[PDB]
C-alpha cells in the first residue's frame, strides 16, 4: 500500500479453490480462504496459497 | 548366468444378520478386490462427518415385471441431494468416501427369478447418436432416479434438437462388452428360491488419492434380470426393488461458496 | 459450642495481534466470567463439526450516525442462516456452542465517540402494548438484521391488526433497568481516540446441559452510543459498524428431519 501515513483502512484478500462459481461478493469470497489487512497497522499484507489439488502435477 | 551392465543413468532406459451405521440399522456379504474403506493415510485440514454423513440413505422403489430390462445409478451422483452429504459435497472442492450397497427384493416360494447386481469402477455409457461423447452433463447424472437399459440401439436421428442421452443396451452391458463377463467386477446373485438381499462393499478407487465429487462419477451400479420374472400362471406379475446406500469413511476438503450445477 | 441435633431424615427440613479458528482469521480481549468454552464433561452419540461450524461469520454492516440509538442481536438466532452451523440447529432436536464476538470500527483520529458492547444471558426484551408477553416468534427473531433501540416508549394503539413487536428503550436497556447497571454484564468500550475494535469469548450458560437452539436464545448482544459521534464541525456524520462471530465447541444431537420455521 502506497498511500498517506494519514489513510487508514481494511481490506479482504481472498482465495477460492476451482469447482464452484467465481466470487462476485464480498458474501461468497468469506467462505473460501481469506485474510484481512489492516492498511493503517501495516502497510504490506502476504498471503499463502496452498497446494490442493487432485492430480500431484498440474499443466502449465 | 548371463551378464548385464546398466550404462544410461536413467531407470527408463533399462531394458525390461444387522449390520448398524450410525443412526440406522439393517436386519453373506462381498467386499470389492477384499479392501475395507479407509482413510486417506499419512503419506489443509480434511472435513470429516462421523455420522453426520455416514448412514444409510434409502432410495426410490422401482418395479420389476415381465419386460423389465435393467437399471443403473452412478455414484456419488444419486446421493447428491441426501442429508448432509449433498452439502459437504457442494461445499467443497475435493471428496473422498467408500460406499455399502444393499440391495432388497422379496418374493414368496412360488415366484422364479434371478438378479444380477454388478459395481463397476469408472462405468462409462455409449451414446445415442453419431456424434462421440455428445451426451450432456444432465443426462448423465440422473440423480436418485438413475436410468434404464434397452435390447436394441436406438438411433436419434435428429440434427434440428439432439436428445444427447445415453443408450445402453443390455447384452452389451452399455459400453460394448459381453454381459457374460461383467461377472469380472465385483457382482452379487439374488436368486429367489435362495435368499432375497444383495450386499456389496465398495472402497475408494480413483487414479488419485482425492478427486472432485461433481465432475467425476467413482462408481457405477448395475442391476439386471438374469431370468425373467414369473409366478405361478399368470400373465402380470410386479414387484418392488430398493436400494440402500451408506458412505463410509468420507472426507472433504476445500471449503468455498456453494456450487449449484443446472440440472435442467 | 452450641448444641445442634438435625431429627428428620430429610435435608431440607434441616436449620439453614492475530486470532485464527478454523479457515478464517483476523488482525485485550475479553472472557466472560473468566470460563472458556469446553465440550460436556463425562458426565446417543453427539454430532460435532470441528471445523465447519467453528470459523467465523460476518455479518451486515450499520451505519452510526449522530442520531443512532443502538443495535441488539440475539444468539443463536442470528446465525440461523450461516453455513452448516444452520444446518445443524434445523436437523437436530439439541445443540450447544460457545461464541467469540469481536466488533470492528475504524475512524481518523479528528473524529470523538465511544460504543459499550454487552453480552448479556437471558435478554429478555419488553413489548409495545397493554397485552403481556404477546410479542411474536417472528418479531422476537430478527436473524442477521436485529433490531434497534429508541428513546421513548411508543405504545401500539392499534386492536384490529396489533404488530407484536418489541419497544425497547435505550436507557431502560429495553427490560426496565438503568443503562448505567449495564457493566455489570460481560461489556467492552470502545473509545475512537485509543482502540477501534472489541473482542468478548462467551461459554455456554444455561440451567441445562443441552437444550434447543430454535426455541430458545442463549445470549444477547447489544451496542449502545455511550458519547455521540462528532467529526470536526461538520453537520453529518456516517461511519461503518462490522460484526463476526465464530462459533467455538459446537455439539448437537438429535437427528432427524428438517426443522422449517415460518419467518413471515
Amino acid at each position: 500500500f502506497c498511500g498517506s501515513m494519514m489513510a487508514t483502512g481494511k481490506i479482504l484478500v481472498a482465495y477460492a479453490p476451482p469447482g464452484a462459481q467465481p466470487p462476485t461478493s464480498r458474501k461468497e469470497a468469506m467462505l473460501g480462504t481469506h485474510v484481512i489487512w489492516d492498511l493503517g497497522l501495516q502497510s504490506s499484507c502476504t498471503m499463502v496459497v496452498p497446494w490442493i489439488s487432485n492430480v500431484t502435477y498440474r499443466q502449465t | 548366468n548371463y551378464t548385464t551392465i546398466n550404462y544410461y543413468k536413467d531407470s527408463a532406459s533399462n531394458a525390461a444378520l444387522q449390520l448398524t451405521i450410525g443412526n440406522s440399522t439393517i436386519t453373506n456379504s462381498v467386499v470389492a478386490y477384499g479392501r475395507w474403506p479407509e482413510f486417506i493415510r499419512d503419506d489443509d485440514q480434511p472435513t470429516e462427518p462421523d455420522v453426520a454423513t455416514c448412514r444409510f440413505y434409502t432410495l426410490d422403489t422401482v418395479m420389476w415385471g415381465k419386460e423389465s430390462k435393467g437399471w443403473w445409478w452412478k455414484l456419488p451422483d444419486a446421493l447428491r441431494d441426501m442429508g448432509l452429504f449433498g452439502q459437504n459435497m457442494y461445499y467443497h472442492y475435493l471428496g473422498r468416501s467408500g460406499y455399502t450397497v444393499h440391495v432388497q427384493c422379496n418374493a414368496s416360494k412360488f415366484h422364479q427369478g434371478a438378479l444380477g447386481v454388478f459395481a463397476i469402477p469408472e462405468y462409462c455409457l455409449a451414446g445415442d447418436s453419431d456424434k462421440q461423447r455428445y451426451t450432456s452433463y444432465a443426462n448423465a447424472n440422473p440423480g436418485e432416479k438413475g436410468g434404464k437399459f434397452y435390447s436394441q440401439f436406438n438411433r436419434d436421428t435428429a440434427v434440428t434438437s439432439p436428445k444427447r442421452e445415453f443408450c445402453p443396451v443390455d447384452y452389451l452391458l452399455g459400453c460394448g462388452v459381453l454381459l457374460g463377463n461383467a461377472f469380472v467386477y465385483p457382482h452379487q446373485i439374488i436368486n429367489l428360491r435362495t435368499n432375497n438381499s444383495a450386499t456389496i462393499v465398495l472402497p475408494y478407487v480413483n487414479a488419485m488419492a482425492i478427486d472432485s465429487m461433481v465432475k467425476h462419477n467413482n462408481w457405477g451400479i448395475a442391476i439386471l434380470p438374469l431370468s425373467p420374472l414369473d409366478f405361478a400362471q399368470e400373465s402380470s406379475v410386479e414387484i418392488p426393488i430398493t436400494v440402500t446406500i451408506a458412505p463410509m469413511c468420507s472426507e472433504f476438503n476445500g471449503l468455498r461458496n456453494v456450487t449449484a450445477p443446472k440440472f435442467q
